[PDB]
DNA sequence: CCAGGGCTGATCGTGCAAAAGTCGTGCCAGCCGTCT
DNA sequence: AGACGGCTGGCACGACTTTTGCACGATCAGCCCTGG
């Protein structure tokens, strides 16, 4: 109700990379407040590389020129991104026609990786296929499905593509295989990553089938007042000085004070909605039970705003995962069987299911409904639905193919 | 996402993965040499969202377009002989264990 | 542009003749610079960038 | 490159603290003293024109407290790194060497004919150079490019980078925490302590 | 063969090529000592 | 000189109701496999 | 080859939870003034 406090107490609800960074903020304000190998080996991939083969071969300045425009519009994951006119307008000339960059990116399509620069899928297949012998079987057939009727290829349906495009169930099929062993997005193909991606916290203690309150690592913004600066304030020369001195001391201990609680607060406070969630755990991520905020405060001995607050942007970890506090907040759904249950078990379930079951015939909502209540679960067909069609799983009548 | 050693990786043929197991590990006693596939791993790459092509794409073949990066072992180029055994310590709670 | 006297102006190297020294006036050294630093922070871990 | 504003002055360590005392032969000072008046005490005295002391002396704090109330605003000194650039930009170079010249070649002696030649040798390749003594204590400071100084690309956890950005970052927010506290009007002990640790980072 | 970043690429395109031939041009190691010097109070610079 | 009353700097409390997001869950529209 | 029935996907009502702004006068012991 506080402004020196209302803050100070809400000043914990942000991720420790902004505190720390809000800390320095207000580091330099207080004066009596305080806490080889450049050898970086370098490499090419289809940008360098590409580029490399540029000069070995024999382009003139024009094309030369033309031929880095269209090398450096080959977006890394696989093709191009502009257009082929967008080229043309780039150059910045009137006398230079489609057909001059044409062939400038006609050449090109026969580099290291096949296939590279291609634009709109469908050329890239199809050059690919021109390097191919041509004493193979199943030349004419695929190429004649390359140029048109992809559509349908697209689609789940094939039997209608080959009594219209003049093709037999047997041989045609083995054509598709060719299709089908051909690697489009071949702009990959030199690529490679190496990221990280990972934040600590609170820590898992491992005790007897159990992780707790643990400790803190590295999340304490050392806060001790200095005492060469503090030795001045008793001694000091006017008002303004020794009133100076004062008011940021007080304001130091004020902020020594609440980081020193927020820590504690968000410490023990580790314990209790991971164990009200013994089950997601040790069970597996299928076995899971509702949490709600407002039934979290009523466990633990505080106020809901309060563990809300300390609970956001705290990334925990367990040798069994990390996963941020707040993502633990599930809805309701009635069971029936002793405990309700949650719509990501309904989402975890329907995807291990749909992972074991026949490729051919595929699985349903109305039986997959079914299969839930034999489990006893007793949940609606809609959920199960929208927890489908959320995890961009597609249609499983539209996923079935030929077997 | 949690890069899941496969045995059906992208951008490689069959007959290079014709050495490896139902898991993706290399069978003990293959005559590894030069530089070919260990140890199959693909890094799941943030995948996109709408982009006409990559859905018409993804159907196409499935399980494939938009889903990972391709990074195995890989023998050292200067390296060769038959691999005695391969040794896999796995995090505890891990729901994996295939070859192990 | 015209997009060919762009790739060719970059390999414009003198001969280096007679290489001098002299200080660094306090008004010469911002004539080699274009901004000012003013935040001790390099790079942020949340999506790699400046 | 980039820069550093540093409103705070600061000199430069490669001069004064040398085989040759580059600050000490333009204006024939001790090295100790120079020394000591760049970490901010001793209390050097700028110009004394009025007052009856000189120009080059030394006043420790007692005597500047005490000699404060004799002679009231008229001495007026400073006490960190910007004084003995202030001491140096006020100097004729044109007027002093044809004097120095004069004194050398008049005075001859055994111990005259030494030590006296190098100070006008030196004045006058700085002259003849076109350059200035005040540009020895710079105003702002030219940082490294940052391509030529990798981060040091580690397992992912901590960069653990090149410690070549390290004296950076120090250095940047300290300026910063320094240039905080002079717009709060800051006591003369802790605004001096402060600008003695930037001119020591 | 050791410095030039554009050097040693032409020089690969002139011996695939089969001209047999030479450019000096300017190392980067000069280059990265200039940049150093210049992080100082010192100033230097090539001229004509 | 000591205890009673007034002034004032220190020190607290880290809470609480209000507006929006979320899924149980029902309704409703479009589409395809098959027998007529 | 189209109606019938299953399948599928989009949309919305409503109970429950998530979160988010609201800046507050109130209070207690040390210090200072004063009567017994």
């Amino acid at each position: 109700m506080t402004p020196q406090l209302q803050q100070a107490i809400r000043l914990l609800q942000l991720s420790t990379l902004e505190l720390q960074q809000e800390l320095q903020q207000a580091l330099e304000s207080n004066p009596l407040l305080e806490e080889p190998v450049y050898q970086g080996e370098t490499t090419q991939t289809l940008q360098d590389y590409l580029m490399w083969q540029v000069e070995l071969t024999p382009f003139t300045d024009t094309d030369r020129a033309i031929a880095t425009s269209i090398v450096d519009a080959v977006d890394d994951t696989g093709y191009l991104t502009i257009q082929i006119e967008d080229i043309v307008d780039s150059i910045g000339d009137d006398e230079i026609g489609l057909e001059e960059v044409e062939a400038v990116l006609k050449r090109i399509q026969r580099f290291d990786p096949v296939g590279v620069a291609a634009k709109d899928l469908r050329d890239c297949l199809l050059i690919q296929l021109s390097q191919f012998a041509k004493e193979t079987p199943w030349l004419e057939e695929a190429r004649l499905i390359i140029s048109d009727h992809l559509d349908l290829l697209a689609n789940h349906d094939f039997r209608t593509l080959m009594r219209v495009t003049r093709l037999k169930e047997e041989v045609l099929k083995e054509a598709v295989n060719l299709i089908q062993s051909l690697d489009p997005r071949p702009g990959q193909s030199i690529q490679t990553s190496e990221p990280e991606y990972v934040i600590p916290d609170v820590l898992v203690r491992k005790v007897s089938g159990r992780w707790t309150v643990e400790l803190n690592a590295d999340s304490i913004p050392r806060l001790k007042i200095n005492q060469q600066y503090a030795a001045m304030g008793n001694s000091a020369r006017n008002d303004a000085d020794g009133q100076f001195i004062r008011s940021n001391l007080q304001e130091a201990r004020w902020l020594i004070k609440s980081l020193e609680s927020r820590n504690d607060t968000l410490l023990r406070v580790s314990r209790c909605i991971v164990e009200q969630q013994q089950a997601f755990f040790e069970q597996g991520e299928e076995y899971m039970k509702p949490m709600v905020l407002a039934d979290i405060a009523q466990a633990v001995e505080m106020h809901e705003s309060t563990i809300s607050r300390v609970t956001t942007q705290k990334y925990l970890h367990s040798p069994r995962g990390i996963f941020e506090l707040k993502y633990f907040f599930s809805s309701h759904v009635n069971t029936e069987g002793g405990g309700e249950a949650s719509s990501t078990a309904i989402r975890a379930l329907v995807k291990k299911l749909i992972a074991a079951e026949n490729p051919a015939k595929p699985l349903s909502d109305s039986k997959l409904t079914s299969m839930l209540s034999e489990q006893g679960i007793m949940v609606a067909r809609r959920t199960v639905a929208k927890y489908r069609e959320s995890l961009s799983i597609p249609p499983s009548n539209q996923r079935k193919q030929l077997v | 996402g949690p890069e899941e050693i496969t045995a059906d990786i992208p951008n490689v043929g069959e007959a290079a993965l014709s050495k490896l197991d139902e898991s993706g590990i290399v069978y003990i006693g293959a005559e590894v040499t030069g530089g070919d596939i260990l140890v199959g791993k693909v890094t799941p790459k943030g995948e996109t969202q709408l982009t006409p092509e990559e859905k018409l794409l993804r159907a196409i073949f499935g399980e494939k377009a938009s889903d990972v990066k391709d990074s195995s072992l890989r023998v050292p180029n200067g390296v060769s002989g038959t691999v005695i055994d391969v040794q896999v310590f796995t995090r505890d709670g891990v729901e994996k264990d295939k070859r192990a | 542009k015209d997009l060919l006297k762009f790739l060719k102006a970059q390999t414009k190297t003198e001969e280096f003749d007679a290489i001098k020294i002299a200080l660094a006036s306090p008004d010469m050294i911002r004539s080699w610079s274009f901004g000012e630093v003013k935040k001790p922070e390099t790079i942020n871990y949340r999506t790699f960038k400046p | 490159m980039g820069h550093i504003e540093l409103a705070s002055p600061t000199a430069h360590i490669w001069f004064l603290k040398s085989l040759p005392s580059r600050i000490g032969l333009l204006l024939d000072m001790p090295l100790r003293d120079i020394e000591r008046v760049l970490y901010f005490e001793s209390y050097v005295v700028i110009e004394g024109g009025m007052t009856n002391l000189e120009r080059q002396q030394i006043l420790t704090e007692e005597q500047y407290l005490d000699a404060l109330e004799e002679f009231g605003d008229e001495f007026d000194a400073k006490m960190g790194a910007e004084a003995i650039q202030a001491l140096l930009k006020s100097m004729d170079l044109e007027q002093e060497c044809e004097q120095l010249r004069e004194e050398l070649n008049e005075t001859n002696s055994e111990t005259k004919r030494k030590k006296l030649t190098k100070r006008i040798k030196l004045l006058e390749a700085f002259v003849q150079s076109g350059n200035k003594p005040e540009w020895m204590i710079l105003t702002v400071l030219p940082v490294l490019p940052p391509d030529l100084r990798p981060l040091v690309p580690l397992d992912g956890g901590r960069f653990a980078t090149s410690d070549l950005n390290d004296l950076y970052r120090r250095v940047i927010n300290r300026n910063n925490r320094l240039k905080r506290l002079l717009d709060l009007a800051a006591p003369d002990i802790i605004v001096r302590n402060e600008k003695r640790m930037l001119q020591e980072a | 063969k050791s410095d030039d970043v554009n050097g040693r690429t032409k020089m690969y395109k002139n011996i695939v090529d089969g001209n047999h031939q030479m450019e000096p041009g300017m190392p980067e190691s000069f280059n990265v000592l200039l940049k150093e010097i210049r992080s100082l109070g010192i100033n230097i610079e090539l001229e004509d």
